[PDB]
């Protein structure tokens, strides 16, 4: 299934997420002279009712999101994806292309008032991470003990392919689909929920672009069908206490952001150890030993 | 012994008993001093309590 | 077990001193409450306006 | 109360149960509490336990 | 089911839209009674079986 | 009303920016989004003179 | 009370427990062939006869 | 009994006792600045909200 394939490939080290899409290869045909080609040249000199088209039904394209943040996929990833696909494939289906997912840049700008007794560098690191997670969520690995605590049973925990790196929760996997539209009513809630934030005095979204002059509020931004949204890095938040603007040291924010991220890496790696249930063990003792009644 | 945080909590309690409030020193002093504000602020809070009898009366 | 009983005895002693009334726990060697409290003669009266 | 003995040569399980409890019929509960399968032949260095009877 | 099939396949779920033939027969050579085992009773039993 | 007269309200004040109003609504268990909002004074209140 | 009660379900019998476990061990919860589809539905939807 | 009862008052809580004593120790029962006026009335007149 589609979810199985996502779980299959998401365990290649360096890959954070994958999406599986279908290719539509088109074949054109001459119904006067039965002949077919990938070119519309096949229709030269035909009447309007002598033309046909059919689309192919079992071909794949794999969209990959990696940790590297490079422009292209490493050739070692393309080999890993093609290798696993072909090793584990369905009857009458094939893989055409593996490529890195395309993106769409979004700007966020705001004026935020915080409590007079608050750590602003920490608030900034926390807001910033939360918005990034909203735009592009990713699943995490769990230990067997954790899957059990969540309330799953054996039939469900082992329902799909066995995964060497820990268990992946199907709900999280379904949730982490490419986002289609961006809305202000969610971004505001993300900021207002951060401890120490009191008032968002100004906030706006917009497609990141050049000549960003006077333009509409863009209360909802729509995203093209095969793109992932990403902050444009031209974003900014002005922090205030009462009526005075305050300045955040650039370096300290990096430390808070790193530590928050640091925990996720430690936790995924913990999951390799707990991958199986216990089986009760007995002894051995010649159960058929017999002594004469004499 | 995390003295800076614990000393501030004690001072704030004593100040609160007179219905006063020094919250603004937390950031206003940062326009004057850097890391050295923690020592300065605790010294000022102690002085305030000592001088309180006259401060609240001769308004 | 012997060590446990000794420690239990020591705990009772500590608890008993914690219950000593405030008038004694914060007393000065010379008497008075100079550094602890402001008295009514000093903290309640108001300038005449 | 609880009791322990060591097996000497010439001992049988129903005769030892009679001298400890007053009845020979508890021999299958003594064998289960000691993990014995071949209780009709006891080996002459084994130390057994004899648990008390339950009260309620 | 569509969640368990394959990325490429959707199934359709329908009602059978039933249609059917029906029996007629030579009279029974015996019956308990004209009423107790009336041809109508036999018809009812046949209907239940189908 | 909770600002005008006593009642319960999570928001610090009625006299606030749309950001506060948005948070109050976002917190509801029966809402998802709203594209825009405004709150001008009722220039079109006929009862109190125009 | 004009109509029959609905939506209830009794505890599994031993016969059903064995039946359910035995089929999962064969079809692996995938809908691939005929048997798979037909048995996945009868196990999942209790008010389907055929 | 057509209307709700009126004019009663419950015993002071610890929180109110501390609040009342603490404020008198700073305003000295004089009405000089803003805080003085606003807190003297809320302490004295129990059915004022703001």
């Amino acid at each position: 299934s589609e979810l199985d394939l996502r779980k299959l490939f998401i365990d290649i080290e360096g890959i954070k997420n994958c999406w599986i899409k279908r290719e539509r290869v088109t074949v054109f045909a001459d119904l006067k002279n039965q002949k077919l080609s990938y070119e519309k040249t096949i229709w030269e000199d035909l009447k309007e009712n002598q033309k046909a088209q059919f689309d192919l039904k079992g071909l794949y394209r794999i969209l990959v999101e990696t940790e590297d943040a490079d422009k292209v996929l490493s050739e070692s990833l393309e080999k890993a994806v093609f290798t696993k696909f072909h090793a584990n494939r369905n009857l009458c289906e094939d893989l055409i292309k593996v490529e890195k997912v395309a993106t769409e840049p979004i700007s966020v700008c705001a004026n935020v008032e915080v409590a007079p007794e608050a750590d602003e560098e920490l608030i900034h690191a926390q807001i910033l991470i939360a918005i990034e997670d909203y735009l592009a969520p990713s699943p995490r690995h769990y230990s067997l003990k954790q899957m059990v605590d969540k309330g799953y049973t054996m039939d469900e925990i082992f329902e799909g392919p066995f995964l060497e790196n820990g268990f992946i929760d199907t709900v999280e996997l379904k949730a982490s689909e490419l986002r289609k539209e961006v809305r202000l009513s969610d971004i505001i809630n993300i900021i207002m929920s951060i401890d120490g934030v009191k008032i968002v005095k100004e906030i706006t979204l917009g497609n990141c672009d050049e000549n960003d002059g006077i333009e509409n509020n863009q209360w909802v931004i729509c995203i093209p069908e095969n793109k992932k949204p990403k902050l444009c890095k031209k974003t900014t938040i002005n922090y205030f206490k009462g009526i005075l603007p305050i300045n955040l040291n650039p370096v300290r924010v990096d430390n808070h952001k790193s530590k928050i991220l640091a925990s996720r890496l430690e936790n995924d790696l913990k999951a390799k150890d707990d991958l199986e249930p216990a089986i009760p063990q007995g002894t051995f003792a010649d159960w058929g030993e017999y002594s004469s009644i004499q | 012994d995390d003295t800076i945080e614990r000393r501030n909590q004690l001072m704030d309690h004593l100040i609160a008993r007179f219905a006063e409030n020094f919250s603004s020193y937390a950031f206003l002093m940062k326009f004057l001093y850097g890391e050295s504000t923690d020592e300065i602020v605790l010294q000022d809070k102690q002085s305030f309590l000592r001088e309180y009898k006259e401060i609240s009366r001769e308004r | 077990i012997t060590m446990l009983e000794v420690l239990c005895y020591a705990i009772s002693d500590l608890g008993n001193r914690i219950n000593i009334p405030i008038e004694d726990l914060i007393a000065n060697e010379e008497g008075g409450v100079k550094g602890q409290f402001y008295k009514v003669q000093e903290i309640l009266p108001s300038a005449p306006t | 109360m609880s009791h322990y003995r060591t097996v000497k040569e010439g001992d049988t399980l129903p005769l030892m149960t009679y001298r400890i409890y007053g009845d020979s019929k508890y021999y299958l509960e003594v064998a289960k509490a000691n993990g014995l399968t071949n209780f009709r032949r006891l080996k002459t260095g084994t130390e057994l336990i004899f648990p008390p009877l339950q009260k309620q | 089911v569509n969640e368990l099939n394959s990325f490429h396949v959707q199934a359709k779920v329908i009602n059978p839209n039933y249609e059917e033939v029906k029996v007629d027969v030579k009279v029974k050579f015996r019956e308990g009674l004209d009423v107790s085992f009336y041809l109508t009773k036999v018809k009812e039993d046949i209907k239940k079986f189908l | 009303s909770p600002w005008a007269y006593d009642q319960e309200s999570s928001v610090e004040f009625g006299v606030t920016l749309h950001r506060s109003q948005m948070i109050h609504y976002l917190e509801q268990l029966t809402y998802v989004d709203y594209i825009t909002d405004l709150r001008l004074l009722k220039r079109q209140a006929g009862s109190s003179p125009c | 009370q004009p109509y029959p009660s609905t939506k209830g379900k009794a505890q599994e019998s031993d016969e059903d427990y064995y039946r359910r476990v035995s089929e999962r061990l064969r079809h692996k919860k995938r809908a691939i062939t005929l048997w798979d589809y037909e048995h996945l539905i009868l196990q999942k939807f209790p008010k389907v006869y055929k």
